[PDB]
Parts: structure tokens; sequence; C-alpha cells
């Protein structure tokens, strides 16, 4: 629908509102479902002399592109170092929303040149890229010490480092932190259809360049991972199913101090845990399990137990109390 | 897979289709801003300067320099100007404002 | 007990005005006055920006003559000049764009009206014809020392906001006197009345006047610009005559700095203005 | 990479062939109905769900559909909802009203979410050795957020 | 049978000659964007140059000569007439390397070392 209107909005005389339709023309055109606005966004981004569209450019690139991890830093891998910092910054939010959530080792690797540069614009968003991606994983996996431990050096460096550049930096060291390592976020559903509000909290969340507060909207998009293995809607089982691979692999980085299987996985009643999206592959229901649903658990999300035993103890458990929640 | 192959694989072919004139476009941009660099950094250059003179190089692209004044100046030289200008016994000359080198006189 | 984020748009108007005025930046301090509408705390627009004339004093609350101030202002809002001041501007030409004792002073006499009270100092006596950096300058409040210095909401801009940062006097003078950023406004009749100025400001009257011109004077004084073009290409092919030797020994590093190349392409960038040329000739002889 | 000119009308006939089956999947519904996104399309399948009389079995896609795929086809499919049912009268009316609530998955969420937590005083403390009382003080609220 | 294996199956092959043409489109993109590298470096090294230019704007800077140096971390310099401008150099540089009774690169305003000089 809003095609002649963007295109119409695109050559308008306000910079602002030329970067709104490259803004607009993300949420209407996600899911890569057009080959057309990566000429335009591509062509505004190099093209127009005002960096504002520039930086603003490929956000709505990667919010088309969400859909592959493998194909966007391949093409964001010479803006990765632009001509202006500008392109720069804006290429560290698309490597940012392209390759969050993910695994993608593509974005990660171009980050050591991100991380040093006389620009703190770079400096900062590339920690906030930084901050995007190693989320939800386990170092038995990938070599991401490099990036812990530049990322830990900041707060130590925060004396001889700018002031805005420190603010990303420790605001990049809470999405590790983000929860208790418990909840995530994700741009796409299970069925692989992708979240509204997701969408809304990661680019008004990369709106806070203009106005601060309005980080604050990050917390719309966490998605926790967990299963439900719900029977009753006020009965609740023990459900314990196993990995099929080794449990201290999977566990969680427990820090300083500062004064080959599991038998059974973990995630018990149902306290289901943190769960990896590769994890879902390796979930083993046991056959000696009493109770098992009618639908085959075989990805993670939500399903319901089904009583196979139909009897006397459904192993009811109780409730908690009053204290910081309700 | 086998025959998905194909229908898959035609997006990538258009994905790879787009970066054509995409490139075509920062070849043409970046070259035009090449040479807007370039002119800003020549005009940078004006003949209204001063004339020092050369006292030593104490290592590469940067070197000392001898004022009128008798006061010796560090400076960073330009990159476009190549050894030979780097003569110790030299009639350098600086700008009045930038104090970097354009040209050195013939004695 | 408030401070909020302001940054202050600047037109052609004042700033073509700062430049006259910097024209007018002769040795002696000059004076002058911003004008404008202060529409809400953290935007703050100049339209209006006249000059003063000088005094041997310079500079001083003794140099604005209010009568005279008020005068010209009132002869302003007889014309469509409605605007209070919105600051004092002058120049500092050699010693820096900081501000003296005096300029502090009248500065702090004259933020008693108006709370934002720009100060804008333009010095184009040590700023060359490629870049016109200016910055407008604030005054800090005394009892403020005890907190922190200023809280400014919303940090991105203060990057741009180091691009002042002579070791000297920026830090080097930075307690009780600090900056603010300059951003711009140029809307589409300044645009491209300014645009097909600056692009007819390149241009001919009828514009196919200097064509044939030097179409013919490829014919009459491009033909030894040609020969000597050939003169430099040929005392260049005669040092790419020792070359192939050197590349027939060594292979490994490079030496010389000169390229011998991406001049020999702007040679024929500059020998392709005949073939250019030949055709408007064909264009002229036939209508 | 469709045009959705074909591909909507290709899944909603190529969903007309499970209920021609022993039996409804899941998948297949989700898959076409995050899509598509059609009333006339989960007009059926709301009240097929009286016709099995199954309580286990809508719980699923309830609670996906609730969850994701939607929110003013939401708001419509709700008030869908509403005009089913009384205006198996009372089991009925139990599985419309606590399958649209959706506040039992926030229920969860705060149990397990109150029972997982992991804060270190390393961070914290970090934090506090690199607070600034301008910048980085949000910097170490937001962190705590 | 004999179409996905023959008739499909030099579609195939023609896919695999597509796949040949993407590797050309693949080497061009590649080899272009290695020009388009070399130019960004390029230009943006001019633009490194732009950053030298408030260097530039320094009126360059002046020969600092150490005569004495000083246990208070302020380093007592022998500068050029109505100089000798004792004071502490930059922090990423140590005070004791610096030898005393040696030429040194000292900025003309800030006073700080930048190397030693023969
Ligand atoms: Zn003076």
């Amino acid at each position: 629908e809003a095609d002649a209107l963007i295109e119409s909005l695109c050559r308008d005389k306000d910079p602002i509102l030329r970067r709104s339709g490259m803004y607009t023309v993300a949420m209407a055109y996600c899911g890569s479902g057009n080959n057309k606005a990566i000429r335009r966004l591509l062509h505004v981004a190099v093209s127009d002399v005002n960096d504002d569209v520039r930086r603003a450019a490929v956000e709505s690139l990667g919010f088309i592109l969400f859909r592959t991890p493998e194909q966007c830093p391949s093409v964001v891998s010479l803006l990765s170092e632009s001509y202006n910092p500008h392109v720069r910054y804006g290429a560290a939010m698309a490597l940012g929303i392209c390759c969050a959530g993910t695994g993608n080792k593509e974005a990660i690797n171009l980050l050591e040149p991100m991380t040093n540069d006389p620009v703190n614009y770079v400096r900062q968003g590339a920690l906030i890229a930084s901050a995007l991606i190693m989320i939800q994983q386990t170092e038995i996996t990938c070599p991401k010490v490099n990036q812990f431990r530049q990322l830990y050096s900041k707060v130590i460096n925060d004396k001889h480092d700018d002031v805005m550049a420190k603010f990303g930096a420790i605001l990049a060291q809470g999405i590790l932190d983000a929860g208790g390592h418990n909840v995530t976020i994700s741009l796409q559903s299970r069925t692989g259809h992708t979240h509204m509000p997701s969408v809304v909290g990661v680019l008004v969340f990369t709106q806070f360049w203009f106005w601060f507060p309005l980080s604050h909207f990050l917390s719309l998009a966490y998605t926790p991972t967990c299963v439900i293995g719900l029977n009753k809607d006020l009965k609740m089982p023990k459900v314990q199913y196993k990995s099929n691979c080794k449990p201290s692999t999977f566990a969680y980085p427990a820090p300083l101090e500062v004064p080959s299987i599991t038998a059974k996985a973990k995630k018990k009643e149902k306290n289901p845990a943190r769960v990896m999206p590769a994890q879902l592959k390796v979930l083993t229901m046991p056959e000696t399990c009493r109770y098992q649903p009618f639908k085959p658990l075989s990805i993670g999300g939500i399903i319901i137990l089904k009583d196979t035993s139909e009897d006397i103890e459904e192993l009811v458990e109780p409730v908690a109390a009053h204290g910081p929640k309700i | 897979d086998l025959y998905s192959r194909y229908k898959k694989l035609q997006q990538e072919l258009e994905f790879l289709e787009v970066q054509e004139e995409y490139i075509k476009d920062e070849q043409k941009n970046l070259k035009k801003e090449f040479l807007h660099a370039q002119e800003e950094v020549k005009r940078i250059q004006s003949i209204p300067l001063v004339i020092g003179q050369f006292l030593e190089a104490v290592d590469q692209n940067t070197a000392i320099v001898g004022s009128t004044t008798g006061s010796n100046y560090y400076v960073r030289i330009l990159s476009t100007i190549d050894r030979e200008l780097l003569k110790p016994n030299a009639s350098v000359a600086l700008h009045k404002h930038s104090n970097a080198l354009v040209d050195v006189l013939p004695p | 007990a408030v401070d909020t984020a302001e940054q202050v748009y600047i037109s052609s108007l004042a700033l073509l005005k700062m430049l006259k005025h910097g024209r007018a930046g002769v040795p002696m301090e000059v004076m002058g006055l911003m004008l404008g509408e202060f529409v809400d705390d953290y935007t703050v627009r100049v339209i209006d920006v006249f000059a003063m004339p000088q005094s041997g004093t310079g500079v001083s609350v003794e140099a604005v003559d209010p009568v005279f101030q008020a005068k010209m202002l009132d002869m302003l809002k007889q014309t469509g000049r409605p605007e209070m001041v919105v600051g004092w501007y002058h120049s500092h030409p050699g010693f820096g764009c900081w501000l003296s004792g005096v300029d502090i002073n009248t500065q702090q006499s004259f933020e008693a009206l108006s709370e934002r009270a720009v100060a804008v100092v333009v010095d184009p006596i040590q700023s060359v014809k490629g870049k016109v950096v200016i910055d407008a300058f604030r005054l800090i409040n005394a009892n403020m020392m005890v907190l922190g210095h200023e809280p400014r909401q919303t940090t991105s801009n203060l990057g741009h906001l180091n691009k002042p940062s002579i070791q000297a006097l920026i830090h080097g003078l930075n307690r009780h006197y600090y900056s603010i950023t300059i951003n711009y406004r140029k809307n589409e009749l300044e645009q491209k009345m300014l645009l097909n100025l600056h692009k007819k400001s390149w241009m001919e009257g009828l514009t196919l006047q200097d064509y044939s011109e030097h179409c013919k004077h490829n014919e009459s004084v491009v033909k030894e610009m040609l020969e000597l073009a050939k003169n430099y290409n040929k005392a260049v092919e005669e040092e790419d005559k020792m070359t192939p030797e050197q590349l027939a020994i060594k292979n490994v590093g490079k030496q010389d700095p000169k390229r011998h190349l991406e001049e020999h392409v702007d040679v024929l960038m500059t020998s392709n203005i005949v073939q250019c040329l030949a055709a408007m000739l064909d264009t002229v002889v036939f209508k | 990479m469709q045009n959705k000119q074909f591909r909507n009308k290709v899944l909603r006939v190529l969903v007309k062939i499970y209920m021609n089956l022993e039996k409804p999947d899941f998948i297949n519904v989700c898959q076409c109905l995050i899509f598509l996104d059609d009333p006339q399309a989960v007009s059926d399948i709301l009240e097929k769900l009286v016709k099995e009389d199954n309580l286990l079995m809508a719980y699923q896609i309830c609670f996906d559909l609730y969850e994701s795929a939607s929110q003013q086809f939401l708001s419509s499919v709700i008030q869908n909802l509403r005009t089913v049912g009384t205006p198996e009268p009372k089991d009925q009316t139990l599985k419309m009203i606590k399958i649209l609530s959706g506040e039992m998955a926030i229920e969860l969420h705060l149990q397990f979410l109150i029972r997982n937590n992991n804060t270190d005083l390393m961070i914290l403390k970090n934090t506090k050795d690199a607070v600034r009382n301008s910048v980085c003080h949000t910097a170490t609220v937001i962190a705590n957020s | 049978l004999e179409e996905g294996k023959a008739g499909s199956g030099l579609r195939q092959y023609y896919l695999s000659k597509i796949e040949e043409l993407q590797l050309i489109v693949n080497d061009k993109s590649q080899n272009l964007r290695r020009l388009q590298a070399q130019r960004n470096e390029l230009n943006a090294k001019v633009r490194l140059l732009r950053e030298e230019l408030q260097l530039l704007q320094e009126q360059g800077s002046y020969v600092g000569e150490v005569v004495r140096a000083m246990d208070k971390k302020k380093v007592l310099v022998k500068v050029h007439p109505e100089g000798k401008f004792v004071v502490d150099v930059d922090k990423n540089i140590d005070i004791n390397d610096v030898t005393p009774n040696c030429r040194v690169a000292l900025r003309n305003d800030s006073y700080t070392l930048h190397k030693i000089l023969p």
C-alpha cells in the first residue's frame, strides 16, 4: 500500500522525515519481502550528504533481512569501516539487530576492528552490538573470552575512555546480566512468525540515541526461554526430560567471589530454566516418564501435558506467598 | 532439498544481484568524495606562507624545522611530499598557520 | 533547580553577518548583537544580527550605547522585526576564541535579563578558508561548583562538541566557562536560491558563451598544453625506461613515493577535453 | 520470497486436507493462521472445539494464538468467541473464559522467574566503582533494570 | 522415471552453471568491494589528514630538551629562550625513559613529550 507514500516522502526536503521514510518502510516491509527498498536504503546511505539518514539507513535493512543471519554481515562488511563514523555506527546497529539472538560469528569476528577506533560512536555501538549477540552463549561452543575481557576492561578503563563510551559500555554490560541469564530476546516466534512488540522494543530501543529514556522500552522485547508442560490450569506436575549432551556445557558463567551426558535434565515442576534453541533437538523425554502429552514434544514451546495413568497421585505442589511480588 | 535447492538458491541469486548496482553507487560516489577531500586538502595549501629552514629528519614522515626566528619546531610533514625534500640543509617552506611544507625552494 | 539540553539554531543570515563582520574583524575589538526568539527552554533560534561601531575602549558595557541600541531596535520594530536580543557576540582575533574578564563581566551583566544569553566568537583570522569553525560559548553558575558541573541531558551531540579540542584553550580554560552545540537550518528557497545562485556563480549567462572559446583554445592555446603534457608524459617515460630493470631485480618492497600512474590518468583526463569539445564543435557547426 | 498473491490461497486450500484426515494437526493451522490471518480460517476451528468436545487439544493452539501472530485479529477473535457459548454450558464457559486470559503465562513467568534469579555483587559493586553522578548514573540503574 | 535424474537433472546442471554465473557475480562483487575498501581507506586516510589539520592549526610543535629530570614527575625541560617550562609530559609515556641531557619532541602549548630524539 504505502509505496507511493514512502517514495513520495523520500523526496522530502526534510532530513528528519527522510529518515522517517526509512524507519517507516521497515515495518511495512519486514520479512525480506522486498528486494526493492534495499536499493534506495543503500542508495540514500551512500548518496545523501546528511548522515542522519545514513546512520538511520541500514536498520530497516536488518528489519527486513532478519530471516537470514548469514547474508547480512557480508553485505554490511564494507560498512563496518565506512567513510564517516555514522555509517560505522549505524552498521553497528545493523550487526546488532541482524545477529541478535543468534550464534553467527560473522558479526563477532568483525567486532575486533570495531572495538578500537578514535571515534567514541563506533566504540560505543561496538559494545552495544557486542552485547546483543553474546547473550545466551556458552564458551565451550564458541570462543568468546576476547569480547568478555574487552567488555570487562572498559569499566576499569573508564578513567581514560570517553564519558559517552563508558555509558554504552556498562549499559552494554547489563545486557548479558539481563534477567540473571534466564530471559533473552527473539526477533521471531517458534512458528517463524515475528513478534510486533519485539520489533517495537528493538527499534525504539535504537532510538535511545536522540532521547535516552526511550531505552527503557527494551523490556517489551524480553522473551524468556523455557518450556510449558502445564496439564491443567491449576494443577502443576513435575516433568523431567533429559538432554543428550553434557550438563556442564550449558551452565551459567558463575563469576568471581569478590567479598558425557546428563542422566536427566534439570528443568522440573512444570521451573524450566533457560534453553538454547539448539538444545531443542537434544531434549529427550523419558520412556519411563509417567505422564506424556498427546502432541510429541519435538521443539521447545508451549504444550500441555496429558495424564497417561489417569489415577491418583497427580503430585500437586503449592504456590509461593507474599513478598517482592504479590 | 534437491528440487528446493533451485528456488531456495534463486533468492541468493537475487541477493547477490542487488549488490551490483549498490557497488556501482559506492564506486561512483566515493571517488567523487575522494576528489572532494582531495581538492579540500589541496585548498588548504595556500601560497602566502612563512619560510623556515630544515635541520634534521629524526624519523620517517616527521621531522624538525628551524624557523626563521631560530627556534626549532617539530612538525609532522605532509605525506604527499617524497624523500627528496628531506635534504638536511634545504630551503624548506612551511605554512604561515598550518606550518606544514608545500615545497622547498632552489638555492 | 533545573538545567536542560539546549542547541543553537544558526541561519545563514546571522552567519554572513558574522562573516561581513569577520571581514570587519580587523585587529580591533568589534561589537554586535544577536536577535531572535526563544520558543522554549531547550531550543534557541537566531535570525537578526547586526554590527556596532567601534570605540577605542573596545568591547565593554560602556561600549553599548543603550539609546542607540534601543533606537535601532525600535527602528527594527517599525519594520518587520519584532524580535528581542538573544545574545551578544564579538571577535577575538589571534589570541584564541576564549573570553576575557571584561568579556565574562559584561556577559555577567548582560545575562541578567536573558537567562540563556548566548555568546559567540568569530575568528577568521587564524581560521583557514577550508573550515569556518565557530563556537557559541556559555557561562556556568558559580554556585553550581558543589554539584556536578553541567547537568545537560542527551549526551549524543557531545561527540560532535569535542571538535573544539585545542590543548590549551578549551580544557585549558573550560572551568567556569563552557560551550554549546551549533546546528543550522536551510529551507528550500535558501537551498535552491543559494544553490542555483552558486551554480550560476560557476556557470555563464546564456551559458553557451565560454564553450566555443575553449573549444577553439584547444586549437590556439591548449595545443601548447598538449605538447607540454606530452613533455611531462615522455619526461616520466624516461624514468619508467629504467624501472623494468629494478622490477627485473628486486620486486620486494616499495621505496618510491612517486607513482607515475594517476598523474598520467589526470593528463589523459585533461587531454579528453579535446574529445568532449570536438562534439561541442559538432553541435555548433550543426546548428 | 512470495508476493502473497497466490501463497495465502495455496495455504487456505492446503488446510482443507487435514480436516478431511482422521485428525486435525496444529502445526499447519498455526503456520497458515500466522500468514493468511483470516477470520474465516479461524471461525471454523474455534467452533470445532465444541464439536470435538476435547479440552486438552484446544489449549496448545489457543496458547500460542494468544501468544503470537496477531493483536487486532486476536481482539476480533476474542469477541467472536464472546458470541460463542452461553449469553456443555458449564464446561465450555470455563474453557472460553480461561483460554482468553493469557495471564497464566504471566503467573508462571512470575513463579519460575521468581525462583531462578542470579545476581552478583561483582557487577553491581563494579558499577558503584564506576558510577559518576551525571552520565553513567542512569547506566547503572538501566543495568539494574 | 528419468526426469529428476535427467530433465530436472540437466535443469539442475543449468542451475550449477547459474552458480558459475553467481561465481562471476560473486567474484566481481569481491574485487569491486576490495577496490571499494581501498578507496574507503584512502579517502579515509586523507580524512585523517584533516584530523591532523588541527595539529596543523597548532602552528606545529616545539623542540624540548630535558637537561634534568625531576623526581616529582614534573620534568624541568630547557626550552628556546623565555622557556624553561617545567611540566608533566603525557601519561602514555613514562618519565624514567626520558633521559636527561637529550633532545625530545614537545608540543608547543600542552608541553607533552612525543619521543626521544638524536
Ligand atoms: Zn584583545
